[PDB]
């Protein structure tokens, strides 16, 4: 759609067989008549090397593009699972430490309700 | 065989068919409808962000 | 002694220090990250820890504010809670393995309850009916705003696709005649 | 054998140099284009950092059935994704209920030690 | 050794309605081409 040398819309596109890039014919011919080279990769290229069947084609629309579409559907859904799996290893790691400090503190609460009632049981009898 | 018979293999239209207050396999069907609507809203959100511009360049 | 715009900066720093003590000592869970009020569930759960469950249910109803709010005379806590956290930390390789083994048992219990489900069925279809209300009305708005713009350029696309199928059919009979 | 993003058997695997992890070229690139980081260790990594690192073809069975097989697998994967999300929101919700009762219990310990301090003064008199 | 295809606004159909029409149009055309 564009010519890589100038940037215009080429009215006679020719593709080179050393670095695949769509060049305009009148521009690339002057580049080849200057020095026998391809302007992108600086590899050797001649005028006969630059080139402008029966199976009819149709436009690329939404079988092949449908198969590559379902790749995009699933490769995005695969990243959606990682947002979940990495968040699960943070909440369960925090749950393991929260349930541990809950299990370690409730033994102290069970002893304080013993000690504050035993001290009330000791003092009132006296 | 499919072209000679002229008959096409049937696709699953069960997701359109689902109904409330049904059994455990249909509970899988209604949750399938929720995952399809969240995907459909995500697919519609990309098109809105792109604008016609994407239809213009093609 | 001649202060000028210093007592205003000191009153702002004293007000900034007092807001830092009120925000930190308000609640531990509410300030960090993320419920409906239910006095019937606190009455039903009485029959549990059976003393601490009612202390935590009244603490959840007080911080959230069929709901009555009573006691914000609970959370001046900031020095007493620091001594309570340091005393409980002293009472608390082997402990790290016992927490990882209990986390795997709770993860297997979380995977077993989910596997049995896949009353509760009526709530999921109603959440889907809320989604089918919200998303499809958002879909029909995004489609019709697109179809006012795209179906014009679909006809620009599809009728130019039809020019290709006649330019190809004229190309083959000309190449046959050539 | 497994890419540690999607768990597929990688068909063009790439390894990150900041953390020892063989990813897939397509999935790691989408993460790096989002944020310039490693999904496991959150270290600063770029696309040029990646070093591009068993193939056994499935032979399913002895074509219209393969259409409904694909229909079932996308139906199952959508449910195997959905069930793992509602499990995440409820384990975070049930972690939140533990965080309130952890902070409420250490306030109940403040009044219980006061009853012990009041008792220790009375025992000495 | 880029092309853009604007996906339709009504993009379930990619599983059901689009995929059946692709393998119908592949099947009918080649059989008509063997008849040709």
């Amino acid at each position: 759609m564009l010519c890589a040398i100038s940037g215009k819309v080429p009215r006679r596109p020719v593709l080179s067989p050393k670095s695949r890039t769509i060049f305009e014919k009148s521009l690339l011919e002057q580049y080849v008549k200057d020095t026998g080279n391809d302007p992108i990769t600086n590899e050797p290229l001649s005028i006969e090397e630059i080139v402008e069947s029966a199976q009819q084609a149709s436009l690329t629309e939404s079988i092949p593009n449908l198969l590559t579409s379902l790749q995009n559907e699933w490769d995005a859904i695969m990243l959606e699972n990682f947002k979940l799996r990495s968040t699960l290893d943070s909440l369960t790691k925090k749950l393991s430490t929260v349930m541990y400090e809950r299990d370690a503190a409730k033994l102290v609460a069970a002893q304080l309700l013993m000690e504050k009632n035993e001290d009330s049981k000791d003092l009132p009898k006296s | 065989a499919l072209y000679t018979e002229y008959l096409k293999q049937r696709n699953n239209k069960k997701r359109r068919t689902p109904d409330f207050n049904d059994d455990d396999d249909t509970l899988f069907l209604e949750e399938y409808r929720r995952k399809y609507p969240r995907i459909d809203t995500s697919r519609y959100i990309p098109n809105e962000s792109s604008e016609v511009s994407l239809l213009g360049i093609v | 002694l001649t202060p000028k715009e210093l007592l205003p900066h000191d009153s702002g720093q004293e007000d900034n220090e007092r807001s830092n003590i009120k925000s930190g000592k308000q609640l531990k869970s509410r300030i960090r990250k993320f419920f409906a009020s239910l006095p019937s569930p606190k009455n039903d759960f009485e029959i549990l820890s059976e003393d601490e469950k009612e202390e935590d249910a009244e603490i959840a109803e007080y911080e959230k504010e069929e709901d009555n709010f009573i006691e914000p005379p609970s959370q001046d806590a900031p020095r007493v809670s620091l001594v309570a956290v340091p005393l409980a930390y002293s009472t608390l390789k082997n402990n790290p393995q016992s927490a990882i083994d209990n986390k795997y048992n709770l993860l297997v219990a979380n995977a077993i309850n989910k596997e049995p489900h896949m009353e509760s069925r009526m709530q999921h279809i109603t959440q889907g009916r809320t989604s089918m209300k919200i998303q499809f009305k958002t879909a029909m708005p995004p489609t019709e705003v697109l179809l006012e713009s795209i179906q014009s350029k679909v006809e620009s696309i599809e009728q130019l696709q039809r020019k290709l199928q006649h330019v190809q059919p004229l190309e083959q009979q000309n190449n046959e005649m050539c």
